[PDB]
RNA sequence: AGCUUGUAGUCCGUAAGGGAGACAACCCAGCCCGUGGUUAAGGUCCCCAAGUGUCGACUAAGUGUUAAUACUAAAGGGCGUCCCAAGCCCCAGACAGCUGGAAGGUUAGCUUAGAAGCAGCUACCCUUCAAAGAGUGCGUAACAGCUCACCAGUCGAGGUU
RNA sequence: GCAGCUUGCUACCUCGAUGUCGGUUCUUUCCAUCCUGGCCGUGCAGCAGCGGCCAAGGGUGAGGUUGUUCGCCUAUUAAA
């Protein structure tokens, strides 16, 4: 079921592309490894 | 599986020869393994009353035999007791070809069955005659 | 072979054609890159080495293979002249009994390098000075020894 | 007396094993359970949980668990406790764990230079808070 | 130009702020709160309504603290002035929930088809009250009322499914 | 390769004594016996003789606390932190936010019905007003608005490569 | 680049002797994790998969050929 807040506060995040840590939205480093690539947690 | 009342020492060895019981058409069989069975070091498998274990036809028709199927013990000489307090026990040991659920492939049983096997086995029960 | 069994620099040279024998040829095909006959770039930047050691022949193809690939890509087919620079005159001889009779024989080519001395240039317009600087940056990346680049000429230009 | 309330753990024991073995009365350390350690939480407890579990049963090092224990075995470590003269100056050495009752209201003095204020930062832990993580009840 | 490290709050009035010792004490119509901001190099005074918070050496980590030290002053003075809020939202698509108030936990029931109800904590005095499918937090602790939030947002998490699909449990339309 | 084979000097072999944790050949020193004195190498928190020494900075990792050395980890990266230089915008007002604007036309070329800024040619879609776009994305058969780029009012001191 | 768990290279110790390969019994150590515990991503609906991170407490068996280590095969097993 997509409702606004369950996307808004579950599938609203970048993704580390090489540990897969979880990081927020505005940022372009990896809070844990700082590697410089971030995509986006994966939609529908 | 489902508790029994009972307690069964495992009397039937990995490698024993066990005369099946039952009219699918096999006389004698070789217990291979025992389902249901970790084991450790040096332990051969071993098998008792109510456990299914997979055999080998060695006496009976020729198109059973060399196969390789699932078998339960329903008798053995080695003595085990009830709950109130007894034991019981039998002249020689028995088995019966049946399926993975419990369907016995033969629709006649010769001789008697212990008790906790039909209470573990419906199938097994109503297919028999006499249970003591 | 690995890339560190021949990278340093402990012997003298071997390098006369005419007394050993059999060398295997060289995969570089074209030591020129780009616009040949234009010679009206402002822009000369260049890539230098920091140490002394051996690049193999199949080092340096790899990187002007890497480098002209990414300056077609962003800069353009007529926007840079790349050039390659040292070329392979020494011959890698390997064993091959054990120590009786162990002098090696011809297996490859290298090209000894010096300190502060120029492999790499590239000459691009005033637009595509980072593209250079990005390319140059990936060849340097399969080269065997640490690598800086330095702005030759028009450095008041883009610095 | 002396008091280790907000002292350098090896600052004071260097300071307290030279002056036994100079010859004298016997000392005592009141308090040895709020000692300063330097250094950050994790590397501290790191290291003295190594220190814990290193010996073999029958032979190995017995590093102890109480607090003034491990006073006293910091104690133990700048002195040739081997010799007769380590071992004398041992013998005149008692560390307690709070306060006992025959060293009530007796007169203190201190180090002035093992003090937790002569430190940069605030990275530190207490040594009460290391012998609670070995699991000592004290 | 210049890159002192003075930093001032203009403490408002109502607010009996103290610096006793370490522990920085307030009180105010919303009751009182307390906090301690002892550290090395970094001094503070409260002094006609305002407390002036400085350090000497302009290394970037005097600069971090000092901006940390009065951006808590000023959280807590607004806590103690009047109070902070936090509103959530319930969620869900066939199993209704129970959500209910008993002692200081928040105990969640038939989340999910579950007989064995999840439990929260309520952390200081941060009084919730639930109304149909929301949640509102009150408080005058800041931190307080967020990590009573946070717990009760974590509690109600389904951990072996896929977001896609489902998306049940409590969540922050607003923070505090 | 603590491998093998050369060469100049000096050593161990055959070299005490002092210092390196111990150390054949590393540093000071080439040594008759006894007493006093001052130094070399090296050291001065405790073990251990003599500094919890002075001045100016750095490191937060127990990193380090290991002249030489057969005993000590590399390429690569770091908006970790401390410095130098060079450009660019700048209190008549730079950056991050608060804001809205992104209206003329268009629904771009598109056969599938439809990929109508976001499959597929093009070009700044306005003579014009800060803004106005062939245009990124939530949406998006196509779109559409929401609006990207891109400027404009707003704070009020340094910002940025 | 790491390890020294395969084979090489060297000849520093041992020829007035340091008793070889495999299996058996019994004890222990490492982690570079096969199962059991906890997490993250997915081209993850559920079941079951694929990839990675922390973790060495416990488990890791029975048989046919072969002297074999190794390896092939059989029926179980949470994994063998
Ligand atoms: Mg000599
Ligand atoms: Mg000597
Ligand atoms: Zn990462």
């Amino acid at each position: 079921a997509r409702f606004p807040e369950a996307e808004e506060r579950l599938l609203n995040k970048k993704i580390c592309m090489k540990c897969n840590a979880r990081n927020a939205i505005r940022a372009t480093r990896c809070r844990k490894c700082g590697y410089g690539t971030l995509r986006v947690k994966s939609k529908e | 599986m489902k508790g029994m009342r009972s307690n069964i020492p495992r009397a039937l060895n990995a490698g024993a020869q066990i005369a099946c019981v039952d009219n699918t058409g096999a006389k004698v069989v070789e217990i291979i393994s025992v389902k249901k069975y970790r084991g450790v070091k040096n332990r051969m498998p071993c098998a008792g009353i109510g456990d299914m274990c997979v055999v080998s036809v060695k006496k009976g028709t020729p198109e059973m035999r060399k196969q390789v199927l699932l078998a339960v013990v329903v008798r053995q000489k080695q003595e085990f007791r009830r709950p109130d307090g007894l034991h019981v026990s039998f002249e020689d040991n028995a088995m019966v070809i049946t399926d993975e659920e419990g369907i016995p492939k033969g629709t006649d049983i010769k001789g008697p069955v212990a008790r906790e096997v039909a209470e573990r086995f419906p199938k097994i029960g109503t297919t028999a005659s006499i249970i003591v | 072979k690995p890339g560190s069994m021949y990278r340093n620099v402990r012997q003298r040279s071997f390098t006369r054609r005419k007394y050993m024998g059999g060398v295997p040829g060289s995969q570089v095909i074209h030591y020129d890159m780009g616009d040949k006959a234009n010679t009206s770039f402002p822009v000369k930047i260049s890539l230098i080495v920091e140490e002394k050691c051996q690049i193999r022949h199949t080092a340096l193809e790899a990187a002007r293979i890497t480098a002209n690939r990414h300056l077609v890509a962003d800069t353009g087919k007529m926007g840079f002249y790349m050039k390659l620079r040292v070329y392979p005159h020494e011959v890698i001889r390997e064993n091959k009994s054990g120590m009786r009779r162990a002098f090696g024989k011809n297996v490859g080519t290298a090209a000894r390098v010096k300190p502060m001395q120029k492999i790499f240039t590239v000459a691009v317009e005033k637009q595509n000075f980072k593209a250079a600087k990005e390319a140059l940056w990936h060849a340097g990346q399969k080269l065997p020894t640490p690598c800086r680049i330095v702005v030759d000429e028009g450095a008041e230009l883009v610095q | 007396v002396i008091d280790a309330k907000g002292l350098i753990l090896g600052r004071l024991a260097s300071s307290v094993a030279k002056q036994l073995l100079s010859g004298d009365e016997k000392v005592y350390i009141i308090n040895a359970e709020q000692a300063i350690i330097s250094g950050s939480r994790a590397a501290t407890l790191r290291e003295y949980r190594e220190t814990r579990e290193r010996g073999a049963t029958e032979f190995g090092p017995y590093f102890p668990k109480r607090p003034d224990r491990i006073l006293k075995r910091t104690i133990r470590g700048m002195l040739p406790y081997k010799r007769a003269r380590g071992r004398d100056a041992m013998s005149r050495l008692k560390v307690y764990v709070g306060v006992p009752y025959e060293l009530k209201g007796a007169e203190t003095v201190t180090i002035p230079d093992a003090d937790m204020r002569l430190l940069s930062s605030s990275r530190y832990v207490e040594l009460g808070e290391v012998s609670q993580k070995m699991g000592s009840k004290f | 130009m210049v890159k002192e490290i003075a930093r001032t709050i203009e403490i408002p009035e109502g607010v009996s702020v103290s610096l006793a010792q370490d522990v920085f004490t307030a009180t105010g119509p919303k009751g009182t709160v307390e906090r301690k901001l002892w550290y090395p190099g970094i001094m503070i005074d409260v002094k006609d309504g305002e407390v002036v918070v400085d350090a000497e050496y302009a290394r970037k980590e005097q600069k971090a603290m000092v901006g940390t030290f009065a951006s808590h002053i000023r959280n807590l003075v607004k806590g103690v002035n009047e109070g902070f809020e936090c509103k959530m939202s319930i969620v869900y698509a066939h199993f209704p929930m129970q959500v209910k108030v008993d002692g200081k936990t928040l105990i969640i029931g038939n989340f999910l088809g579950e007989k064995k109800p999840r439990f929260a904590k309520i952390i200081g005095e941060t009084k919730v009250k639930v109304s149909g499918n929301d949640v509102t937090i009150t408080g005058i602790n800041k931190e307080d009322v967020g990590q009573t939030a946070a717990n009760i947002e974590q509690k109600t998490k389904i951990k072996r499914f896929d977001p896609r699909i489902f998306q049940d449990g409590i969540y922050i339309v607003q923070k505090a």
